[PDB]
């Protein structure tokens, strides 16, 4: 029941990622050229051109907006182990400004996210040489300061991270972390680690072990006060995990919180290495893309059972 | 009606409320209901159709009202929030 | 004389003009005295300082609109009676189409 549309935006040079505000009315692409172009929607619905500048000597593999409370504030990784912040300044032509360079990595740096709102304005990268850093600003007002808060050691390749984008009272920050290594041993994949109040250190509180092939993407769903959290895995075949706590004991509490791990969809449609994954705003719908040149739409069904409801082409040709 | 209580809770169809009403049975069949479709505007209009104070100081039910809120602020639905 | 006569005749923008671009010390003066409003925040009860808009102790922006939810660098306007307010075109607005204090807490600031 989905349509495709081409949109009337010109780019000279390949497209690496692209990513949308908060709103969905700015929209964020990084070309093949170390280049960020930032786009605007007028009201009657049409793109506009904004920005464009070169940023780093490597290449730039993504780029994610900031929740506006803190301002209009970019984040881009880049291969020559460098992770920029930009800020827009105008004065009305806009201006944007470097703001403060994270070099702390000694591989490419390969991802990078921002974390929940209601957290403050943290900062997560993981690099290649199996290392998570997360930083803070401890003034909103001065994004100049950074400071290195966390580091945590992987002991393999990380790939990509995503954060757990629950805001209850009751669950302590998560950070979930993937790798792509292919190393011909069957060893896990996919951690997770649960910040402890206690020691206000991070610890690994469960791994998948049941994920051995390299893994490309990983995205938690939003939470939409659920009771239980939804994880989506890109392999060469799309997998889906829901995580359930468990009742912890009055008698003393300890640790990492047991989770229990059930596996609820499995689709191999792609018949191929899957490469994207993402969740709409209500954690209903998923979007996948793998190297078959097609995107796919899975949706739940009145049985309670994922089945896929839409699949399209690179080209925009419908199926 | 414990028989039928329980099994129109565990399942989370709506039709129960009449069985369990606004306390805390009702709480856990909604927050099955939720579980099962996803919807919170439903569920924070029901829940405050006059429950009791106990009722309304849960911590759920506080979480899918502010998702709720953000989700009508998402849309830039201002006046409507 | 000139100012006396303008304000007579109830034009006020000229009249901040001319005071604005007066070559005369005491009149250049004349509109710098007690113009300076000090605001703190309802959380913390601490005033806040003079070029930011963050609570130094809360640690929370105190400037959010009531309407649109986003935090307010330049004009604000507030209500004496409720203590509420934000962007003034937007509670403007709102006031132009209903007569509730937006954060909904039941005062009718502008009554009927
Ligand atoms: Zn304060
Ligand atoms: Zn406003
Ligand atoms: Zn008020
Ligand atoms: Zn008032």
């Amino acid at each position: 029941m989905f349509v495709a549309r081409s949109i009337a935006a010109d780019h000279k040079d390949l497209i690496h990622d692209v990513s949308f505000d908060f709103h969905g009315r700015r929209m964020a692409t990084c070309s093949s050229d170390q280049s960020v172009k930032v786009w605007d929607k007028s009201e009657s619905g049409d793109w506009h051109c904004t920005a464009s500048w070169k940023t780093h000597s490597g290449s730039v593999w993504r780029v994610t907006w900031a929740h506006p409370e803190f301002g209009q504030v970019l984040a881009s990784c880049s291969f020559d182990r460098t992770a920029a912040v930009w800020e827009e300044i105008v004065g009305g032509q806009s201006h944007w400004v470097k703001r403060t360079t994270l070099v702390d990595s000694r591989t490419s740096v390969t991802d990078v996210k921002f974390a929940p709102k209601h957290m403050g304005l943290m900062l997560a990268t993981c690099s290649a040489d199996g290392i998570v850093r997360i930083y803070e600003a401890p003034d909103v007002m001065n994004l100049s300061q950074w400071s290195l808060q966390h580091e945590i050691s992987c002991k393999l390749s990380c790939s990509c991270i995503s954060w757990n984008p629950s805001s209850s009272r009751a669950h302590s920050p998560m950070i979930a972390v993937g790798s792509d290594d292919s190393s011909p041993n069957a060893m896990a994949k996919v951690q997770i680690f649960e910040y402890n109040e206690n020691t206000r250190k991070y610890a690994k509180a469960e791994t998948l072990m049941t994920v051995t092939d390299p893994v490309h993407d990983i995205a938690f769903a939003p939470n939409l006060g659920r009771s239980f959290h939804i994880l989506a895995i890109a392999t060469k075949d799309v997998r889906i995990f829901t995580l359930k706590p468990v009742r912890k004991e009055l008698t003393s509490s300890g640790g990492p919180t047991k989770f229990e791990i059930h596996i609820v969809a499995q689709f191999d449609n792609h018949n191929s290495q899957v490469w994207r994954v993402s969740w709409n705003i209500t954690g209903t719908v998923l979007a996948s893309s793998g190297d078959d040149g097609c995107v796919r739409l899975w949706k739940a069904n009145y049985m309670d059972n994922w089945k896929c409801t839409g699949i399209l082409k690179g080209n925009g040709s419908p199926v | 009606i414990e028989k039928l209580t329980n099994e129109m809770k565990e399942a989370g169809n709506l039709e129960g409320i009449l069985l369990t009403g606004l306390t805390k049975d009702g709480v856990d069949l909604m927050e099955s209901y939720v579980d099962r479709t996803g919807d919170v505007q439903t569920a924070s209009y029901c829940m405050l159709q006059g429950s009791p104070l106990d009722v309304l100081k849960d911590e759920r039910v506080q979480y899918w009202i502010e998702n709720y809120r953000n989700l009508l602020d998402a849309w830039r639905f201002w006046h409507k929030r | 004389s000139y100012i006396d006569l303008l304000q007579r005749f109830r034009l006020w923008n000229v009249s901040n003009e001319v005071v604005k671009l007066s070559t005369s010390r005491a009149v250049s003066c004349l509109n710098q005295a007690s113009t300076t409003l000090h605001v703190n925040c309802s959380h913390c009860k601490r005033p806040m300082s003079s070029r930011g808009w963050v609570c130094d102790r809360c640690h929370r922006c105190a400037s959010m609109c009531a309407v649109c939810h986003h935090v307010v660098k330049g004009l604000f306007v507030w209500c004496q009676g409720c203590s509420h307010g934000g962007h003034l075109q937007h509670i403007m607005k709102w006031l132009e189409g209903s007569s509730h204090c937006p954060a909904g807490c039941g005062h009718l600031c502008e009554y009927s």
